[PDB]
């Protein structure tokens, strides 16, 4: 069993105000059951897309999760993911120079 | 366009 | 460029949850153009890429067919590995294929593969010389008996070296606009003081396709690969990746540093350092 990596990104570099797409992708891992939230200021996004499940080179597996958003000074975005090889789901937030 | 190898099995 | 097309299986049993699960995914290089998932309501091989939506109807029919075809026989795969591994039927398993071709800058077959694992172990593998199997283990030496007696790499040679790269091209063809161009990484570097000590350099590359990309730090014209953070290459969502490369360097010695940027979508190796 093989635990995610977990990256939480923009689609563009981030300007308050202007629309972009968060990012949060998802691999490296096995076996391919997985939950991926996106969340808003801790609460669950509703309107978010995905890619087809697919595995790389090492036969883990990856994903994309991602929704359209306007990033502002003070909300705070963040990744929520949920994998067997987790005691926990496990939170990353969203920084920008990342 | 995918292979047909149906009748290949483990 | 050299260019290569792939399809990747996964069946995934589920015990208590209903028949294993089996999708098919298509990629030319970097881009998907196919997908078949078995828990869709109407499952069919759908297209993922515009240039693949011209295809007619008896294309999608026998992409789908096949698919559906194969649900059922990875289903039977799964039940075949538990007895290869004696395993219970209580457990979940998970068997993947990898097969496709690429091919050279001339255009013809530069190799072709196919490969199993299961359970994220590599199960079998059909050898370069497209005639000869490598089994991993025991349970994938019975596999191999069989697939040589019903000459399993023979067909798989064939459509290697002739469907495989027949329909490579004509996709190269028709996606020619995206999947014949390469776009060049924008590139930045950026500062982020850490203390009044140290300070991390991060060189970035945005927009780039295919992902194949080259990212290092140099300090003084050394290499610094075991002191530099390498992001895993990420897709932006828009068909390009992302990546990032960054080193925590001596507050005042960042002139130093100088990020070498490689990607076939550029006229000459990029060099870049931080401008302030
Ligand atoms: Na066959
Ligand atoms: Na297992």
């Amino acid at each position: 069993q093989r635990t995610p990596k977990i990256q939480v990104y923009s689609r563009h570099p981030a300007e308050n105000g202007k629309s972009n797409f968060l990012n949060c992708y998802v691999s490296g891992f096995h076996p391919s059951d997985i939950e991926v939230d996106l969340l808003k200021n801790g609460e669950r996004i509703e309107k978010v897309e995905h890619s087809d499940l697919s595995f790389s080179k090492d036969w883990s597996f990856y994903l994309l999760y991602y929704t359209e958003f306007t990033p502002t000074e003070k909300d705070e975005y963040a990744c929520r993911v949920n994998h067997v090889t987790l005691s926990q789901p496990k939170i990353v937030k969203w920084d920008r120079d990342m | 366009s995918v292979l047909n190898d149906i009748l290949a099995r483990l | 460029g050299s260019h290569s097309m792939r399809y990747f299986y996964t069946a995934m049993s589920r015990p208590g949850r209903g028949e294993p699960r089996f999708i098919t995914v298509g990629y030319v290089d970097d881009t998907q153009f196919v997908r078949f998932d078995s828990d869709a309501t109407s499952p069919r091989m759908a297209p993922r890429a515009p240039w693949i939506e011209q295809e007619g109807p008896e294309y999608w029919d026998r992409e789908t067919q096949i698919s559906k075809t194969n649900t059922q026989t990875y289903r039977e795969n799964l039940r075949t590995a538990l007895r290869y591994y004696n395993q219970s039927e209580a457990g979940s398993h998970i068997i993947q294929r990898m097969y496709g071709c690429d091919l050279g800058p001339d255009g013809r077959l530069l190799r072709g593969h196919n490969q199993l694992a299961y359970d994220g172990k590599d199960y079998i593998a059909l050898n370069e010389d497209l005639s000869s199997w490598t089994a991993a283990d025991t349970a994938a030496q019975i596999t191999q008996l069989k697939w040589e007696a019903a000459r399993v790499a023979e067909q798989l040679r064939a459509y290697l070296e002739g469907e495989c790269v027949e329909w490579l091209r004509r996709y190269l063809e028709n996606g020619k606009e995206t999947l014949q161009r390469a776009d060049p990484p924008k590139t930045h570097v950026t500062h982020h003081p850490i203390s009044d000590h140290e300070a991390t350099l991060r060189c970035w590359a945005l927009g780039f396709y295919p992902a194949e990309i080259t990212l290092t730090w140099q300090r003084d014209g050394e290499d610094q690969t075991q002191d530099t953070e390498l992001v895993e290459t990420r897709p932006a969502g828009d068909r390009t990746f992302q990546k990032w490369a960054a080193v925590v360097v001596p507050s005042g010695e960042e002139q130093r540093y100088t990020c070498h940027v490689q990607h076939e979508g550029l006229p000459k190796p990029l060099t870049l350092r931080w401008e302030p």
